[PDB]
């Protein structure tokens, strides 16, 4: 709803819009553009790729990378609006993109 | 009242024995008997040297020595050409599996042997009438882009120039001939020159190649700059002292058909053969061993698998140059549950090597290895090298297509006795987690084993073997409680390398 | 038949051509045995796999 | 220095007992006693026949 | 240890970690005022699995 | 700076620099294609070039 209502206005002024957040697969990318987005922004999807910083660690029998919101306490420390978590390894974006 | 601290070292002599157990006492079952790696520890000693000083030179067979005691297992989910190449580069060796046609296996061996060269035998060449399109197809196929140009397009032809990747790299017209794009003036070495002499000329030119030619100007051989780079980057590489080619191992069965298979592997440049069996003490395998020593006398033969003194004696008498130890100790194996037949790996390694080492027959500790600790203990009990299957499965050099399940990146890993592999099973099919490249993993194991030797107080694996047998190195049993305490314990959560 | 075939291979690995021979070689001390510590039993079975899947 | 491989079978006679335990020694509790199937293994021997021959 | 006893003679020195009689004798001879015992017994430690080296704490 | 057509202010080295210096520069930047200028400044008089091949086996 956010992408549609904003772009329906923004497109009238020739202002392209980025659909940021909630993207996890190719289908989300398609639907975001369908609703008016010009590009899509990806965070979690690209986290855990080799080109992403910084180092991998192993937990629960899975190869993981740390993934946290800029609004998390950890990030702001160099009221939280984000959390700290982990994401699975995905390999190089030279294949993923 | 208390003794003076100055008398501390002198007071040690009042004790009948050193603290802990000798290897003899540890394996003197008894009471207790039938133990494996996790059932005991090696006690620390005296440190008077850095871990970087620790030498890990190890005998694979009577005539083959490695810079590291690491051997990749002959399984279709662990060791193909890529695996064997990098194991050799990193100071170990790979045993190529035989779950494939004889031709396919020979090709894998050949790729391992041709990965690094000193004087390249029969280098790939191109004729002057070939097109850029042909050269690009050749690059994709081998695939390398440095080809000397001969008149007949044969390796023995008259050299007329050279074509490199830079030459074809930005050519738009693919129909152009090699003769048009090639470099005509090429520095060459004269036939009869030795490798050290040839290498210097190559180093002086700063060119990709150094073709070797006879007085008539016909190509006889070639050097490559990358071979020098490979030597520089991998100084511990397992290689032939003469050809500079990486050492390569391969597995075979002991049926009559494997005779033709082995002949093809030898033609591909095989250095060591492993007779692959869960129970190697058979008339079938004994006959195969005898046949090999008289047919291929220069080929080193590793027999097995064995777990008893009697098995070892039988195959050593047959002429085995090395032994493979393990029955049921495999991660993906089930021989003990299906055959009621096998042995705890620790006890197996000790009792076999205690006999085999007297004959200078090195033994491979095969199966049940999962960490650096297992490697140290296997060698402590008498093994000369360790074979790894599951530990190396899931690495990038491993032959597999990575798949995702349960939120984990996995590779399939299966026992060679599994119905899937053979197509009564003695193995099963499973999966293992991603581990990345062994270019990082093997040096970690190497470095880890160095630190382990340091803590024990030995400067080499040769010294390690001597100090254990003399009763200088000491051991201790691990009760089930001690093993839990020894590992990670009492944490809500936890997360070695990288 | 799987159990039958399996028992045949088991006898083979042990080196006996029959159950009658098997009985004799055990009682004479020719057939040999080994204890299994709890660690050896885990090692003897399937171990250290993320997942795994005998007959058919 | 190392013994000649040809003496491997002969050298076995220098040992007081065969490798592993007899059934008597296994079940000579002791120390240890009260064991079941999963507590032990049968050690492999010498193969000179096909499994199909097993009666 | 030797350097500390001659430089800071009033400073008490605890040496380790050790798990054997021989280790203890060595550091006591060196002048240790106390010993720290344990190798691999730690909750968050893995020396025994990585070095094959340690001892049951008891 | 990852991809260029005309490289602005390319990294350079002086003739009095050592092979040790060049290798330290290779690890830092990290390329090995340094033109050589007399004053060691990017705007200096070109007197040659040093590449990876030049220092690989020194
Ligand atoms: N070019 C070439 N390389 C070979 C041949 N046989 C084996 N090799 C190996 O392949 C490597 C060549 O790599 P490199 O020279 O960088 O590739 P190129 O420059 O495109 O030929 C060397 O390490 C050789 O040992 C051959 O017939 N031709
Ligand atoms: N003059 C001369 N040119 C050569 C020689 N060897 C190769 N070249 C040419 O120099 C260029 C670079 O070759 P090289 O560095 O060997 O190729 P690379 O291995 O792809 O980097 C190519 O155009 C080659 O044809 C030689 O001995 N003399
Ligand atoms: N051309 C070539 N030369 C080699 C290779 N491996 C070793 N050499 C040469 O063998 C000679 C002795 O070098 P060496 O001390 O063995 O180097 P290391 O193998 O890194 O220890 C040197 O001339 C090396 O350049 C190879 O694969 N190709
Ligand atoms: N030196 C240099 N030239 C480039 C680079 N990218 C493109 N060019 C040149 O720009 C010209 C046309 O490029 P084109 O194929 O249209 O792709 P584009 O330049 O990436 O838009 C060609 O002559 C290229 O060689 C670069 O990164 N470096
Ligand atoms: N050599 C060099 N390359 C640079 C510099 N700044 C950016 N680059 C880029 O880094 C890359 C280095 O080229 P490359 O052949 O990979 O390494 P080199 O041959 O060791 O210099 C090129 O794409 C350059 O455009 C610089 O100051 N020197
Ligand atoms: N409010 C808030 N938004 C965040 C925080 N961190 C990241 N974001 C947003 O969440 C997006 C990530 O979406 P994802 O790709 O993980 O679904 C980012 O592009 C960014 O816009 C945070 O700490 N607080
Ligand atoms: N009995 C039996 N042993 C196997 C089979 N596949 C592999 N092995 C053994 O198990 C070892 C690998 O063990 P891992 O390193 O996974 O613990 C190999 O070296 C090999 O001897 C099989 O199908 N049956
Ligand atoms: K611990
Ligand atoms: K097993």
């Amino acid at each position: 709803t956010a992408v549609y209502n904003v772009t329906q206005f923004a497109n009238q002024f020739g202002v392209p819009c980025i659909a940021d957040g909630g993207v996890q697969n190719i289908g989300h990318i398609t639907k975001a553009i369908a609703l008016g987005a010009s590009t899509v922004m990806m965070g979690g999807m690209l986290a855990g790729t080799t080109e992403s910083p910084g180092e991998y660690f192993f937990r629960d029998g899975k190869r993981l990378k740390t993934y946290r919101g800029m609004g998390s306490i950890d990030a702001m420390q160099k009221v939280a609006q984000g959390v700290t978590g982990s994401v699975i390894d995905k390999g190089s974006i030279k294949k993923y993109i | 009242t208390y003794r003076d601290a100055a008398t501390a070292l002198e007071h040690l002599a009042t004790y009948a024995e050193k603290d802990g157990l000798s290897v003899e006492q540890l394996m003197d079952s008894k009471t207790r008997g039938g133990l494996t790696y996790n059932d005991f520890l090696v006690l620390p000693g005296k440190i008077d040297f850095p871990s970087s000083e620790v030498v890990l030179s190890s005998r694979l067979t009577k005539k083959i020595t490695l810079n590291a005691p690491f051997v990749s297992s002959p399984m279709d989910t662990v060791t193909e050409a890529d695996m064997a190449i990098h194991m050799a580069l990193l100071g170990g060796i790979g045993i190529i599996h035989h779950n494939c046609t004889a031709e396919e296996q020979a090709e894998m061996v050949r790729r391992v042997k041709k990965y690094e060269n000193g004087f390249i035998n029969a280098p790939v060449v191109v004729g002057p009438d070939a097109t850029v399109a042909d050269v690009r197809r050749m690059k994709n196929e081998f695939g390398f882009a440095g080809f000397p140009v001969t008149d007949d397009g044969k390796p023995t032809g008259k050299l007329q120039g050279i074509i490199t990747s830079r030459d074809i790299q930005f050519v738009e017209d693919e129909t152009l001939l090699v003769s048009e794009i090639m470099t005509k003036d090429v520095i060459t070495g004269k036939q009869g020159i030795n490798l050290e002499e040839a290498n210097q000329i190559l180093k002086n030119t700063k060119k990709g190649k150094l073709p070797i030619v006879d007085e008539a100007g016909c190509l006889v051989s070639m050097l490559s700059r990358t071979d020098l780079m490979k030597n520089q980057s991998y100084p511990l590489a397992s290689k032939s002292a003469d050809t500079k080619q990486l050492l390569c191992g391969a597995a075979i069965g002991t049926i009559d058909a494997d005779r033709q298979r082995l002949a093809m592997l030898v033609e591909a440049g095989l250095d060591v053969v492993v007779l692959d069996s869960s129970q190697g003490n058979s008339v079938f395998q004994i006959n195969m061993i005898k046949w090999i020593k008289e047919t291929f006398p220069d080929l080193q033969v590793i027999a097995g698998n064995v777990v008893t003194r009697e098995q070892a004696a039988s195959l050593i008498h047959a002429g085995a140059d090395g032994l493979r130890i393990g029955m049921g100790s495999g991660s993906i194996c089930i021989t003990q549950e299906v055959m009621a037949c096998g042995r705890p790996q620790g006890t197996a390694v000790y009792n076999v090597t205690q006999f085999a080492n007297q004959f200078g027959v090195p033994c491979i500790a095969d199966g049940g290895v999962q960490n650096i600790g297992h490697i140290t203990k296997a060698i402590a009990l008498g093994a000369s090298t360790v074979m790894m299957g599951g530990m190396l499965a899931g690495t990038t050099e491993s032959p597999g297509e990575y798949f995702f399940r349960d939120g984990k990146r996995l590779k399939t890993y299966r026992g060679m006795g599994s119905i899937d592999a053979m197509q009564v099973a003695q193995g099963v099919t499973g999966s293992v987690i991603d581990k990345g490249s062994i270019k990082k993993y093997i040096p970690y194991l190497y470095n880890g084993l160095q630190h382990s030797c340091q803590d024990i107080g030995v400067r080499s694996l040769v010294e390690f073997r001597e100090k254990v047998d003399s009763g200088s190195v000491r051991f201790e049993f691990r009760t089930p409680s001690a093993q839990l305490e020894g590992g990670v314990h009492n944490l809500h959560s936890y997360e070695l390398f990288d």
